[PDB]
């Protein structure tokens, strides 16, 4: 029975799971693009949201500094996270880290996904664009909207 | 053959919120219309 | 445990040819507006995915060739370019990484 | 058994007993070897009784191929088209005579299961029985539990 | 290896039998087989019918014009001139027509002297069914005369078979006396009508119309239908019995699932009773005067 | 070893007459020695069965198995040989008529249990058969409604007659 | 123009159309090979070798895959709208379109024209034989409008009745039954002379043919056939008729201060099978299409 | 539990006769033609008997002298040989070769034609049926060039004789299923071709066998195909298409 409980187990326990999530977070901060199973990328995004929030809260704070030093095992990523990814989202709150699903892997056929931050100097992934506002259904909806607006 | 479909499939980026607001106003008006059942045609008590 | 007799071929057929074990026919396969290499709903196309992966790999190769050794991570943003294209005025403090091919039509 | 072999019905080929009776057997192709110890009965038959068998019924043609073989056989064709080929390997003259007589007396029907030995074309004479038989009719055919 | 030859021969024969059974070859006519003799078969066919046929008439009737055309085409496409036997074959057309006319008039005379209550259309349809292609083809196939008929096409179309049947009938008429051929065609045609229903060979459309016409020809007013018995009117398997009453008198009765088919069956029974062709009629006397 | 499936593409037919139908084409192709199981190949064949070639390719491209790509390549090369040699112009006017699986040559190895005993490791091999026929795919057999059952029951109740007498 | 039964007129119409199609297909000697190029986007640089006045763009799409035949409504030939069932002539380039495209306008116009023609065909056979009926024209209404209209002239004895919901339900059932059977939209570039000679009955059709042929010096109209019904429309249409998944006619409006006699104007809404919606949007579009809409000026 | 798979072979014919051996190969033909004949441009316009002579008739006289000296050589090597009845011999050889190809004959077609044109006439037709037949010949055949080589590789010489031919043929190529594909039924079409015959002179017997056929570049196009041919583009790999 696991009602209302998340925390998907991966490694041999909580410590190994946290270590793997920290490694994934460091890789996502460095390369800004990582393909991994859906649960791993979901947990990575969930932790990266709070990481970006804490980095945006401030720099001189000792709590955020200790958290960045703990969750980043490369040291050099801390100044980058504090001076690039923090001033970038100064106008956004919690709207970032877009998740996209890929098919399968050519090894064991496992469900994977790729996530990335907004902006991104790398070329954007092919987003599932919706239908244009010129199809029959869209034109009928626009006509009905204009009719109800002129009738009001 | 026929594939799976839903309601927000063939809609643009400026039609989904419009349809949501329209159906919300519609259900709110339908709920508000059935507020005074005694003044209509009630059955004998 | 040990069987007392032997299952027949009829029981084997009824067990292995049931619709529960047979593979279901999915109806989520469509086409793609770009390129078109048989994609699926809620799943990105493999062709454009491979293209953007190769492009990201080339950009990372160029970055590693420009950075040199490990343990760097610059404190400024980055911007990639292609053949020609002079840097704009709002891209002075960003690192310039130019390539050696024309600019694609899917990257603006 | 009957559940493993096909069956048929007992009927005439073209109603022989009604109008006139015709000979069902047509040709009799015999294969008697020239030298050997397995066709002595057939040789003696063709020597002594084949003329009498041909003169008994003019509607049966007898063919003697006289092919040097080892197993003497006989081909019997009928009007319906059935071809029954049997072997007279090491048989006496009386046995072969009885066999050819039985072949000439029979027709081209199969020797499978008879299935109902009696067969009639007009089974109903005084009206075929129906569930309404031996039941008197009421006034105006009024059904029970009615008012009119 | 296993030493032997007889078991191997039997196994090879079994393999050949299975091969010829799985892949049936096209059947060949009896004339092209080795064990075959035309004159012997003609004599056997002439002696098995308990009659007195002639060789010339049988050889003239057992051929066809298509056979002569094929023979002349084959002799002209190769170069061999055979005008000493081909020009004296004599087609079997006038003899076939004479035999057809004789069979038709004999059948009509028999149906008139046996069933006096048969109308013109009835006897016409009866003599057309008795002279139909199916019955004559069945008789010719059961008489083993298809193998003796000299014509093209191994299965033999029904037209050529009916033509050669009428030709041999005319030949028998020209050879022996008229009474012999009359008894022959009687015993070989009327025996097929045993056990068959009347309207199965007539196939009418509206039995009620012909019934009321025959009644008006018999100084009768008009028949009316009444429901005699019934069982189940609301179920999927209904049964009804409609009885035709003429001047408060029952004449016939016909069952059926509904009322329309029941009335149709009653009209058919009444029309068959008015013509005298019922199941309790006198059977045909197959004897000699 | 017997090979009679790859030789069916050489059966030459006589020239037809103008009063004869078009007659669809028959393309036979199969591979030998495939490292796979016969049960999974038969499952894939049952998944395919009588459908369009494009639909079969689409279903096999997203099928997470080992033999999916093998069957995809088989269908691709069969369609190529059909449009290049078997005189086929339309690439989407094909459908699989027959699709089954067989069994390949097997070897023997060891298993090594937890004592002096052991097992017989038999290298399971299989094949894959498929036939391509031109023209549109035939529609599936629709299920019979109550009218068909009623008519069949009426016919059965009407066909029964008197038995064990005359 | 004379007294004709409601059968022999369509008999002569369809046999004359068949004779015209036979003459058109026999006008060419042998089979001339053309080189049509594919300048689309999915598979660029593809050239096809087809026949002249025999090959159709549907057969060309069949050479690709089944998707190009299931998702295809109108073809682009040198910037001109071309349906999927029409023989080609000279060698040029072709481009396929769909509903879920960048600018779906020509496909929508063709779908609306096809739906109007189908409504006219299903309504011209749902009246009494004693009451003569006439078909005016099919005005090209924009996609922003509520529903397409089709003016139909009835008899002078029926100028005071209003069809209830039962007639609308019967018309929708007949439209669904007509959609159930697969009947292509066979078209042909028929000469205007023989086009007007085939009719010679309804003056409205003759006037429409004259107005549509007076715009081009070649005097060539665009005739279509749905199994056994001939109508005059503008531009190409849709290939198959099974594309319409939801078909339902709204109401009817009668205009009077424009002509002494009383004319009818029926409306209706339709949605393809590729762009099907839910029941809520369906009833919304059904209720919104019942209003009066006109775009003749 | 220790068995593998055998049967290790390849499906490719490599070189193995001349690898350390003392037995060569005695061929009966050569690779291609010696010299390509160039028909006149106005051949279709001047398809009658004769016309006016053109300017500078030295080249045609030199070609005639070369043909005459080649005929003299082949007569000195092997006497008793005519030239006037040679076109008729070539015509009947071509006719019987086409007939045996129509009747699906190989043991005779191998000796009727050479070892060069046999694959070109048996490859893309092995799984197909033909209904070829000769109806009538129009313009009589004539010889246009007589040449011979002197290759001293194995002491074998050949004499290719280019003899033009103009007649009417009836081609009917069906399919392996029985349906029509290429030509029509009985259609007396008009087409001309230049056929060359090669005979192994050094052979102790020697038979005039058809070498090959040369088609001029100004020849009219052939009849179109009854089906539709699809020409797809190259495989677009994950990159970019510039065309
Ligand atoms: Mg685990
Ligand atoms: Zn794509």
């Amino acid at each position: 029975i696991s009602h209302g409980r998340v925390f998907r187990r991966m490694g041999l326990g909580p410590e190994s799971r946290i270590h793997l999530l920290r490694n994934l977070l460091t890789g996502l901060v460095r390369h800004e693009r990582i393909e991994a199973p859906w649960a791993r990328v979901d947990e990575m995004r969930g932790y990266a949201e709070k990481l970006i929030d804490y980095g945006k809260l401030g720099d001189t704070n000792e709590r955020a500094m200790r958290m960045a030093d703990f969750w980043l095992t490369e040291k050099d990523l801390i100044p980058k996270l504090f001076q690039v990814l923090a001033p970038r989202y100064k106008d956004q709150t919690g709207g970032y880290t877009r998740m996209l699903q890929i098919p399968n892997r050519s090894l064991d056929r496992a469900k994977m996904a790729v996530i990335e931050y907004k902006g991104n100097c790398l070329p954007p992934l092919p987003l599932p664009r919706r239908d244009s506002h010129l199809t029959l259904l869209n034109q009928l909806l626009q006509g009905l909207r204009q009719d109800l607006r002129q009738s009001q | 053959g026929k594939s799976g479909t839903w309601w927000d499939e063939h809609l643009s980026e400026e039609n989904v919120p419009f349809i949501k607001q329209l159906v919300s106003d519609e259900d709110k008006a339908q709920l508000a219309s059935k507020l005074c059942p005694l003044k209509d045609e009630p059955w004998p008590i | 445990a040990a069987p007392k007799n032997r299952r027949t071929i009829e029981v084997n057929r009824c067990r292995r040819r049931n619709p529960q074990k047979l593979i279901k026919v999915k109806n989520n396969i469509d086409v793609c507006p770009e390129c078109g290499h048989l994609k699926q709903k809620h799943v990105l196309c493999a062709y454009c995915y491979e293209k953007v992966c190769k492009e990201t790999a080339e950009i990372r190769r160029q970055i590693g060739k420009q950075e040199g050794g490990p343990f760097k991570a610059p404190t400024i943003e980055t911007v990639v370019l292609y053949t020609g294209e002079t840097p704009s005025e709002q891209d002075q403090g960003k690192r310039i990484i130019e390539r050696d091919r024309k600019r694609p039509s899917w990257f603006t | 058994t009957a559940r493993g072999t096909p069956s048929r019905f007992l009927a005439s080929v073209l109603h022989n007993g009604l109008g006139r009776y015709v000979q069902q057997l047509q040709r009799l192709s015999f294969s008697v070897s020239r030298d050997g110890a397995s066709s002595r009965g057939a040789r003696e038959f063709v020597e002594r009784e084949v003329i009498d068998f041909a003169r008994r019924n003019p509607g049966v043609v007898i063919y003697v191929n006289s092919r040097p073989c080892c197993v003497p056989r006989v081909v019997a064709e009928y009007l319906n088209g059935a071809v029954r080929e049997e072997s007279i390997h090491c048989k006496s003259v009386e046995e072969i005579s009885t066999l050819v007589q039985k072949l000439a007396d029979q027709s081209g029907l199969d020797v499978i299961r008879i299935r109902k030995p009696f067969h009639t074309d007009n089974p109903s004479i005084q009206g075929q029985w129906h569930p309404f038989t031996n039941k008197p009719t009421t006034f105006r055919g009024l059904r029970p539990r009615e008012v009119q | 290896v296993k030493k032997g030859f007889r078991a191997a021969f039997r196994f090879q024969k079994e393999l050949e039998r299975q091969r010829l059974l799985r892949c049936p070859p096209p059947p060949v006519r009896r004339s092209e087989k080795p064990n075959w003799d035309y004159h012997a078969e003609i004599q056997a066919f002439g002696h098995r019918l308990q009659e007195n046929f002639s060789l010339d008439l049988l050889k003239t009737a057992f051929v066809n014009s298509c056979y002569i055309k094929s023979e002349e085409a084959k002799r002209q496409q190769l170069g061999i001139e055979k005008e000493a036997v081909l020009l004296n074959l004599k087609s079997n057309q006038e003899l076939s027509e004479q035999g057809t006319s004789f069979s038709q008039t004999c059948l009509t005379q028999f149906l008139e002297d046996e069933y006096p209550d048969m109308p013109t259309e009835g006897i016409k349809n009866l003599v057309d069914f008795l002279t139909g292609e199916e019955v004559v083809c069945h008789v010719a196939r059961n008489l083993a005369v298809e193998q003796l008929t000299l014509s093209e096409e191994f299965p033999v179309p029904p037209a050529v078979l009916q033509q050669t049947f009428f030709a041999v009938i005319g030949a028998l008429l020209q050879s022996s006396g008229p009474e012999r051929t009359a008894l022959f065609i009687r015993d070989f045609l009327i025996t097929q009508m045993t056990g068959k229903e009347l309207f199965e060979m007539w196939k009418i459309i509206n039995p009620m119309g012909l019934l009321v016409e025959e009644l008006k020809k018999r100084n009768v007013s008009a028949p009316e239908s009444r429901l005699t018995r019934q069982s189940g009117g609301t179920t999927a398997l209904p049964l009804y019995f409609v009885g035709l009453y003429c001047d408060k008198k029952l004449i016939a009765e016909g069952p059926g699932e509904t009322v329309l088919v029941a009335e149709e069956e009653a009209a058919r029974v009444a029309l068959r009773k008015l013509y005298g062709f019922t199941e309790n009629r006198r059977p045909w006397n197959y004897s000699k005067p | 070893i017997s090979r009679k499936w790859e030789k069916k593409n050489k059966i030459v037919y006589p020239p037809q007459l103008p009063g004869e139908p078009r007659r669809p084409a028959e393309i036979y192709h199969c591979r030998r020695q495939i490292k796979y199981s016969k049960d999974k190949m038969w499952y894939l064949a049952k998944l395919i069965r009588g459908m369009s070639i494009d639909q079969a390719l689409a279903q096999l491209e997203f099928n997470d198995k080992k033999g999916a790509k093998i069957i995809k390549e088989v269908l691709l090369e069969a369609q190529d040989m059909a449009v290049r040699d078997h005189n086929v112009e339309f690439r989407s006017n094909l459908y699989i008529a027959e699709s089954t699986s067989g069994r390949g040559q097997c070897l023997k190895r060891i298993r090594y249990h937890g004592r002096g005993r052991f097992g017989i490791m038999e290298k399971v091999y299989c094949h894959y058969f498929v036939k391509l026929v031109e023209g549109p795919p035939p529609p599936p057999e629709p299920p019979k409604t109550a009218v068909a059952h009623a008519k069949e029951y009426i016919q059965q109740l009407r066909s029964r007659t008197i038995v064990h007498t005359l | 123009a004379s007294q004709l039964s409601p059968t022999e007129l369509t008999e002569m119409r369809n046999d004359l159309f068949n004779k015209e199609k036979a003459r058109q297909l026999s006008l060419t000697p042998r089979t001339e090979k053309i080189e049509v190029k594919h300048v689309g986007k999915t598979d660029p640089g593809t050239v096809f070798v087809m026949n002249k006045n025999i090959s159709t763009p549907y057969s060309c799409a069949m050479h690709l895959s089944e998707w190009y035949c299931r998702k295809s409504i109108l073809a682009l030939v040198d910037g001109q709208p071309w349906d999927m069932y029409k023989p080609l002539t000279k060698s040029c380039e072709i481009k396929f379109l769909t509903f879920k495209d960048c600018d779906p306008g020509e496909v929508n116009k063709a779908y609306w024209r096809s739906c109007a023609m189908m409504m006219g065909c299903v309504i011209e056979r749902a009246f009494k034989d004693e009451y003569m009926v006439n078909l005016v024209r099919a005005p090209e209404v924009p996609v922003i409008s509520g529903a397409f209209c089709y003016d139909v002239v009835l008899d002078s004895k029926l100028d005071e009745w209003m069809p209830t919901k039962e007639n609308l339900r019967s018309f929708t059932k007949d439209a669904h039954a007509l959609i159930y059977k697969d009947l292509p939209f066979e078209t042909l570039e028929v000469e205007a002379k023989v086009a007007l000679e085939i009719f010679q009955h309804s003056k409205y059709k003759v006037d429409f043919i004259e107005e549509k042929a007076s715009q081009n010096p070649e005097r060539i109209v665009k005739l279509h056939r749905i199994g056994d019904f001939i109508d005059v429309s503008e531009g190409p249409l849709i290939p198959r008729t099974s594309i319409c998944f939801q078909y339902e006619v709204s109401a009817v409006h009668n205009l009077q201060p424009t002509q002494p006699s009383l004319i009818r104007r029926f409306q209706g809404v339709s949605l393809p099978v590729h762009l099907r919606a839910h029941f809520t949007i369906w009833d919304k579009l059904l209720e919104r299409s019942r209003k009066m809409v006109t775009e003749d000026q | 539990t220790e068995k593998e798979f055998m049967q290790h072979a390849r499906k490719a014919g490599l070189v193995i006769p001349p690898e350390k051996s003392d037995r060569s190969i005695h061929l009966a033909c050569t690779a291609g033609i010696f010299d390509a004949y160039v028909p006149p441009e106005g051949d279709a316009r001047i398809s009658s008997l004769s016309k006016e002579g053109l300017i500078e008739r030295t080249e045609r006289m030199k070609k005639t002298m070369a043909s005459q000296v080649s005929i003299r050589r082949i007569k000195d090597y092997d006497a008793n040989f005519k030239i006037k009845d040679f076109p008729e011999k070539a015509k009947d050889i071509f006719i019987e070769a086409h007939l045996c190809l129509n009747n699906s004959d190989h043991d005779r077609l191998h000796t009727l034609v050479t070892e060069h044109c046999f694959p070109d006439m048996t490859w893309d037709i092995k799984y197909k049926t033909v209904r070829w037949s000769f109806v009538e010949s129009l313009e009589p055949s004539h010889v246009v060039q007589v040449r011979c080589s002197s290759m001293m590789n194995q002491g074998n010489v050949y004499g290719q004789i280019t003899v033009r031919m103009h007649t009417r043929q009836t081609l009917a190529i069906y399919d392996r299923f029985g349906r029509l594909m290429y030509g029509q039924e009985d259609v007396p079409k008009d087409v001309l071709e230049y056929v060359v015959f090669e005979k192994q002179l050094t052979n102790p017997y020697g038979s005039w066998r058809m070498h090959t056929k040369i088609v001029p570049p100004w020849a009219p196009p052939k009849q179109p195909i009854l089906k539709t041919v699809m020409i797809p583009g190259p495989q677009l790999k994950p990159e970019e298409e510039y065309e």
